[PDB]
């Protein structure tokens, strides 16, 4: 038996012999029981339902034509423990390994993988141990590391060179190519036939090249200390991770914390100081998901097969929608109104381009003007956190150039760029001002354009630009005076002009009433839920049981469900209209015009007939459907109508009631 | 496959009858069982939307071998056949099946008694754009007849979702119904071939297959500018590439007999001047006495 083939035990792999972890990793025999207990992991690993985790994963993989495969720490260290020791150890050649064995499970279910993608990459997910940038020291050098920040700066994606060849100047041999380190160059001194001292010149018959790109990782504001100056770190993105995370991005970075040589940095200082960079593995968009932060996985809204299999049953249940909306804020007490409006803006509706030419806006816009303490501002919080992309703004907090886009000139290169705002960060997600009615009249106005026509425009310094802004705005406002005065019309109550209220598709009205019932009701919901989030009232199942226990009081549909249904609804369904009434409609249209020719009543214009449209378009995608029905129509007229007559003054809000009751 | 040699091998696949029959091509478990199938294949993505003329040699060549061996995993093994290709010196080569694709698409889109008789003379004039295209010398009519093929196929690949998402077929026990009243493209179907091209992805899709016992299917289309509607009787069909002693027997279409019959009996103004006696027109409100006595009938 050739002694280079056989292979030890997984008690005897605990047993180190070596003098350090990479040389025991590299031995032949280690690597192979290595490789084929990680092989054993990714076949055999079975989760709670039974069924292979990472099977479904290579499917899905191949079926994306995708080169990255997502594996969870935790399963690894539950499943094999001393392989995800030598993971956390010695990342680079338990990677290196971890590759390999990943094609070889990838090529098992599709056999002629290779000519998709050469390689696959292994991700790690949940690292249970987190750092600042702060906390790094030397000790954690050359393992894997997990920490968080803002990418401050970007560089564009270049071409690497995967192996390096070299040919003697003078002899003119060709030396074999060289694995390239990610980190610094390498260069050959000594030449194996040649001996000589002189340089060699760098040439290629054929080289692979690899995406390359660097980032300059900053602590992010929330977590560096007050008033103290933030520490920076340059992660480097190797091929497949480029173009992942975005500037002014918030984000968690998985990667190998290494050091080099750096002569500058000797120089400058003094003394023998080595230069630090992180080589990432993984990157998880951190952005707006601060309250999300207890689940698992890179990415909290994919979805897997099965999950799409019971959105599926979920949607064909016939009443999906009243469970959806009664689930927007299950905490807050009533507002059925708001929650409606919340949820039909999350879901949004379907852009239409006719014939090339003509562009129609396809997200709804809502504004909340209500009395002080009516749960807004809780409500914009519960938005920000399931929506997949958000952006929360205050007041007098946000600039005209901050929402937008705005113009700086380049540190490096001295020139002239764009910035991006507040909403492109928002794009094809939702844009939160709270406080709208205290912003700055520039500020305001500002938001004119991206809210209709779906794009910025840019003439400043040279630039000649338009950029791409899809994203929804919610908005909530104190009346004038601070509480809403129902006597006066709703153009009295708000200091807002006529554009900026047509552009808003739906309005929500919130007054705040002495009623004793109402009153009793309210107290007792907010006594409960006081008691049902006090903090003192397997391990990790046993909490995830008593938390879904607890969700079940308020809410009919799980959280973390709903984001995924939302998330699914946004990306794969697109419903369209062909059968519908149009003289309902279009009655409907001329009578809320008639009604609002009124003066300081609230604008209308065909843009609310669009609203109504994009409505029925949004209720239709509630229910994972490929076509708005007659009862979608009707719940959109019926919610336009309520809005239009809730806005109206006491005296003739019931003449208002009673001719619009055919319709509600 | 639909028109492969003229269009992307994804595109052929999934303008296909027999593709969208065997995999359901018309939710998204079809589109995800398609992607599953390229992948395995090992024809990245990317490459199998490339058009024919640009797309990698080596996948062109090795294509015959590729379904050899994996297109019997997903039931697709009938895709195999022998045709027969035409070239001429430095031109593109085209086989029979989309020849004659390009002149059926010609026929159809190429370009109240009164209005018919207008129809009926667009019609017998595209005969001769379809007349024109059989010349080796227009070759350029041929083209711009394979991208009408190409809209059309697209054109009825959407109305066949619509009608399939929706569950407008009706099924009654002598026979089949699926009426179209508020469609994007009614248009398109007053033409007896483009609905007869609508009639025959129906009948391939969800009907041959499914081992369900064969049916005759109606179809009906309405336009609005006459106000009348183009009924469409069509025989059943066995499962493709089936050789059996039930499939050796032919299938016979009696639907111009029953039609016959319930229009001599009734009065609705019926029109039988079709040569097709199967495609008759009839007028909007006689629709459903004309089907109640067609299901009492129980000749079809
Ligand atoms: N309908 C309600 N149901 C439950 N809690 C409520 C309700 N209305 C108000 N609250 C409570 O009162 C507080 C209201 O503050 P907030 O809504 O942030 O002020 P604003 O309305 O000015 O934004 C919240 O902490 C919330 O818990
Ligand atoms: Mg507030
Ligand atoms: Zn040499």
């Amino acid at each position: 038996i050739d002694p280079l083939r056989e292979e030890l035990t997984l008690e005897s792999l605990s047993n180190v012999k070596a003098n350090s972890y990479s040389e025991w990793i590299t031995q032949p025999n280690v690597s192979r029981t290595i490789a084929r207990e990680l092989k054993s992991f990714l076949l055999e690993y079975t989760d709670e339902t039974g069924r292979s985790v990472y099977g479904a994963r290579i499917r899905t993989l191949g079926e994306m034509n995708s080169e990255s495969l997502e594996v969870n720490y935790r399963h690894l260290a539950e499943s094999k423990a001393i392989l995800a020791l030598f993971l956390a150890k010695c990342p680079e050649e338990m990677l290196k390994i971890f590759d390999l064995v990943a094609m070889e499970a990838t090529e098992l279910h599709y056999p002629d993988y290779a000519r998709i993608h050469s390689e696959i990459h292994v991700r790690i997910s949940d690292f249970p141990t987190i750092y600042s940038l702060r906390e790094l020291r030397e000790s954690n050098l050359s393992s894997l590391v997990r920490v968080t920040g803002v990418v401050t700066r970007r560089t564009g994606v270049f071409p690497q060179l995967k192996y390096v060849k070299f040919n003697c100047l003078k002899c003119g041999s060709i030396l074999g190519p060289f694995f390239q380190d990610s980190n610094e160059e390498i260069r050959i001194s000594f030449c194996t036939n040649c001996k000589s001292k002189g340089p060699f010149r760098v040439n290629g018959e054929k080289t692979v090249y690899r995406n390359y790109q660097r980032v300059t990782l900053q602590e992010a504001p929330g977590t560096v200390p007050p008033g103290r100056l933030p520490r920076h770190r340059e992660v480097i993105l190797l091929a497949d991770l480029v173009d992942v995370s975005k500037p002014g991005e918030e984000v968690e970075v998985t990667g190998i914390y290494k050091n080099n040589y750096d002569g500058n940095l000797n120089a400058k200082n003094g003394f023998p100081v080595f230069a630090t960079i992180i080589e990432a593995n993984s990157i998880k968009r951190r952005e707006g998901n601060t309250a999300n932060e207890g689940e698992e996985g890179l990415d909290v809204f994919s979805w897997t097969e099965e999950e799409e299999r019971e959105f599926r049953k979920i949607s064909r249940d016939r009443g999906i929608i009243d469970k959806i909306i009664s689930s927007m804020a299950p905490s807050i007490y009533g507002h059925r109104d708001i929650k409606t409006a919340v949820a039909c803006s999350l879901f949004g509706g379907v852009p239409k381009n006719v014939n090339g030419k003509h562009s129609i806006r396809g997200d709804i816009n809502v504004l909340l003007l209500g009395d002080p303490g009516t749960a807004k501002s809780q409500i914009l919080k519960y938005v920000e956190k399931t929506a997949h992309r958000a952006v929360f703004a205050t007041g007098q907090g946000a600039s005209a150039v901050g929402l937008t886009a705005s113009v700086r000139k380049d540190p490096i290169t001295k020139e002239w760029t764009l910035e991006g705002g507040a909403l492109v960060l928002a794009d094809k997600g939702v844009c939160l001002i709270d406080e709208f009615d205290k912003m700055n009249d520039q500020d305001r106005t500002s938001i004119h354009e991206a809210m209709e026509q779906q794009s910025i425009s840019i003439s400043k310094a040279g630039i000649v630009t338009t950029l791409q802004a899809r994203c929804s705005i919610i908005a909530a406002a104190n009346p004038n005076g601070g509480r809403y005065n129902s006597t006066l019309p709703l153009a009295q109550n708000v200091s807002l002009t006529e554009p900026i209220l047509s552009r808003f598709d739906i309005l929500c009205v919130v007054r705040d009433l002495v009623d004793e019932e109402a009153d009793e009701r309210l107290a007792t919901f907010v006594v409960d839920s006081h008691v049902r989030s006090h903090p003192e009232n397997n391990a990790r199942q046993r909490r995830l049981q008593r938390q879904r226990k607890k969700e079940e009081e308020i809410s009919p549909i799980p959280q973390e469900l709903l984001m995924k249904y939302i998330h699914y609804a946004r990306t794969k369904i697109y419903p369209k209209l062909h059968q519908m009434d149009m003289d309902k409609v279009s009655r409907v249209y001329a009578d809320l015009r008639r009604e609002s020719i009124s003066t300081g009543s609230f604008p209308i214009t065909v843009r609310h007939l669009e609203s109504i449209l994009r409505i029925a378009e949004s209720f239709a995608k509630m229910r994972l459907s490929e076509f708005v029905s007659s009862y979608d129509l009707d719940r959109a007229i019926k919610v336009v109508v309520d809005s239009f007559v809730d806005a109206q003054k006491v005296s003739v809000r019931r003449q208002l009631r009673r001719s619009f009751a055919i319709y509600t | 496959l639909f028109l492969l040699r003229h269009s992307s091998l994804y595109d052929s696949f999934y303008y296909s009858n027999y593709v969208n029959a065997k995999l359901s091509l018309w939710n998204e478990n079809g589109k995800k069982r398609l992607h599953k199938m390229f992948a395995r294949m090992g024809i990245p993505l990317s490459t199998a939307q490339e058009t024919w003329l640009y797309m990698d040699h080596s996948i062109k060549r090795e294509l015959g071998i590729i379904f050899d061996k994996n297109l019997d995993r997903y039931g697709l093994q009938d895709i195999i056949r022998d045709g027969f290709v035409r070239t001429l010196g430095y031109r593109g080569s085209i086989s029979a099946s989309e020849f004659v694709e390009a002149l059926t698409a010609l026929l159809e889109v190429g370009n109240s008694a009164q209005k018919l008789t207008n129809l009926r003379k667009r019609w017998v004039s595209n005969f001769w754009l379809s007349w024109d295209a059989l010349d080796d010398r227009k070759v350029e009519l041929l083209n711009r007849g394979i991208q009408l093929a190409q809209d059309l196929q697209r054109a009825i690949f959407n109305t066949g979702v619509a009608i399939l998402e929706k569950k407008l077929i009706k099924h009654l026990r002598i026979y089949r119904l699926c009426v179209l009243q508020d469609g994007p493209d009614l248009d398109l179907y007053r033409n007896p071939l483009t609905l007869l091209r609508l009639g025959n992805w129906l009948i391939e899709c969800c009907a041959e297959s499914e081992d369900k016992q064969l049916l005759p299917m109606v179809l009906a289309s309405i336009d609005e500018n006459t106000d009348t509607y183009l009924v469409a009787g069509l025989t059943p069909r066995y499962p493709r590439g089936l050789d059996t002693i039930h499939t050796k027997k032919p299938i016979l279409n009696n639907f111009s007999m029953a039609f016959q019959q319930i229009t001599a009996e009734t009065d609705a103004k019926v029109r039988i001047d079709n040569f097709e006696s199967s495609i008759i027109e009839i007028r909007r409100e006689d629709l459903s006495p004309f089907l109640e006595k067609l299901t009492l009938s129980g000749l079809l």
